[PDB]
């Protein structure tokens, strides 16, 4: 079977360069072109270029000509893409694909950031004092200003999990922000303890917040 | 210059037939644009479907077929299955480069539709002490997984300082999202009413919080 | 003749 195995995730600082690999298996590597594609949040999918592995000739979209350099190693049947003068706008998921309507690699997540390791600040999300009581109550925890990803939020050492909703992170002001919520019966809070535990292994830090009525 | 446009979102049911289109801003789409179609499933999983207008990739179910309809490229799913719920992109060739469409979110109803549960939280006293203020609007348990979120302060539509996550699938196969309104401490204390408006299936629900007197 | 390198992205449509 065909396999397009890309190299792993990479974090670099602005101005550096990175070389992403794509190891082809299960077919004649030099018998097919190889494409490269970028997926970003603000620009969606963009075609970088393609390379003829037999001749080694690359072709680029005009806007990537000075950003990317495509090469191959015929001996290992691996295609390479080197990105130059990296900026934060180059942060994205990069794919190799033998053909756009066929086999794709699994993607390589590239993060370009000057930010340093930063623990999260955890803030409680609770209803206001003037809130109206209902059969249930929704609580949460705001996790702001951490880097790099990711965090793992746990509520009451895992006893609450069915009613948990943990949301994706967003990049804001060079740092990451996410939030998590849990819904419990009104008869359980504040009568009983509800705590969110936010683990951030990169900073070797964990922060627990006990939810209290505002 | 050449911009490719697809439908933002489409909904169908299991066993029905649905058609996705792909149009070019510069002119009609023809076989000279070699339309390719690719499917994205959650966690950046791309699977090619159609190459060269209508050549189905090996292993792709026969219910997927490509064609040209008028001046547009089309992907037709005859007898959609629940596992076809995904994002579908088209790519067109323009002489010397490819251009992707923005993608179409396809819902294949695997369960009854569900309205969103909306909860708006105020800035915590802890954050206000940092000279910052963030309002959080959590949205859960909506299906199909497409929503629009609008913020209003003192009745004025907000255009800056707000960001929303892309809908993410829940364990029960419904979707969830969260929206944030990032403000300065002074901005928070300088306005009265704050609102999060979430529209789903053309229905708008509202949650508001006003600074008590 | 020679070594043919394919780009399946650019197949001609079937008819």
């Amino acid at each position: 079977e065909v396999q397009l195995q890309q190299s792993g995730p990479v974090l670099v600082k602005p101005g550096a360069s990175v070389k992403i690999s794509c190891k082809a298996s299960g077919y004649s590597f030099t018998g097919y072109y190889m494409h490269w594609v970028r997926q970003s949040n603000g620009k969606s999918l963009e075609w970088i270029g393609r390379i003829n592995p037999y001749t080694g000739v690359p072709s680029y979209k005009h806007n990537f000509k000075d950003k990317a350099s495509l090469t191959v190693d015929k001996s290992s049947s691996t295609a390479y893409m080197e990105l130059h003068s990296l900026t934060s706008e180059d942060s994205a998921v990069y794919y190799c694909a033998r053909e756009l309507g066929g086999y794709w690699g699994q993607g390589t997540t590239l993060t370009v950031s000057s930010a340093k390791t930063t623990p999260p600040s955890v803030y409680p999300l609770a209803p206001g004092c003037g809130d109206t009581t209902g059969s249930s109550v929704t609580l949460g925890c705001l996790v702001k200003g951490y880097f790099p990803e990711s965090v793992t939020v746990t509520w009451n050492s895992g006893s609450l999990s069915s009613s948990v909703h943990t949301f994706p992170a967003l990049l804001q002001s060079g740092l990451y922000t996410m939030s998590s919520s849990v819904t419990v019966p009104s008869s359980t809070w504040p009568s009983e303890t509800v705590t969110c535990s936010v683990a951030h292994p990169a900073s070797s830090t964990t922060v627990d917040k006990k939810l209290e009525p505002s | 210059q050449a911009v490719v446009t697809q439908e933002s979102a489409l909904t169908t049911s299991p066993g029905e037939t649905v058609t996705l289109t792909c149009r070019s801003s510069t002119g009609a789409v023809t076989t000279g644009n070699y339309p390719n179609w690719v499917q994205e499933k959650p966690d950046h999983l791309f699977t090619g479907l159609i190459a060269g207008t209508n050549n189905r990739a090996p292993g792709v179910p026969a219910r997927f077929s490509g064609s040209l309809i008028g001046d547009k490229a089309a992907l037709t799913i005859t007898g959609a299955q629940t596992e076809d719920e995904a994002i579908y992109f088209c790519a067109l060739w323009f002489s010397s480069h490819w251009v992707f469409g923005g993608g179409t979110k396809l819902t294949v109803l695997g369960q009854p539709k569900s309205s969103p549960s909306v909860t708006l939280f105020p800035p915590s006293s802890e954050e206000l002490e940092t000279n910052k203020a963030t309002l959080v609007c959590t949205i859960t348990d909506f299906y199909p997984g497409v929503v629009t979120v609008d913020w209003k302060v003192d009745g004025t539509p907000v255009t800056q300082g707000m960001e929303t996550t892309q809908p993410s699938k829940q364990s029960n196969n419904k979707y969830m999202a969260s929206s944030y309104l990032t403000l300065t401490a002074r901005a928070w204390e300088r306005h009265s009413s704050f609102s999060c408006q979430v529209t789903h299936e053309g229905h708008t629900v509202e949650k508001s919080s006003s600074r008590a007197d | 003749n020679g070594y043919l390198v394919l780009d399946l992205s650019m197949q001609e449509a079937l008819s």
